[PDB]
């Protein structure tokens, strides 16, 4: 699975990166999710008081 | 609408633990 | 950091692909922290008019 020397520990380590900036949208998601509960929420009340 | 503060307040969070992987 | 021609610059294209997407998702978290501040603030006011 490997054969040396055009980059060997360099793959890797992109490797690496592409599942922490994997994981770090899965949090901005969810965040835009909160928000938008929030303001689905907050929608509803702006129509309890018209 | 303290309860609208609530999902503001977890939205937040998670934009830092997305910056908190950039890293 | 690299070996030739068995893609030198292939790799290191993508290794800058990771680069924008990085600040990619970093400009677009500061747009949800916008939209949320600017959110908070439009709550505080709908309860002002409560």
């Amino acid at each position: 699975a490997i054969a040396s020397g055009v980059a060997v520990s360099k793959v890797l380590h992109l490797e690496g990166e592409v599942n922490k900036i994997k994981s770090a949208l899965l949090s901005t998601n969810k965040a835009v999710v909160s928000l938008s509960n929030g303001v689905s929420v907050l929608t509803s009340k702006v129509l309890d008081l018209k | 609408i303290s309860q609208v503060n609530e999902k503001i307040n977890q939205s937040l969070a998670f934009i830092r633990k997305s910056d908190e992987l950039l890293g």
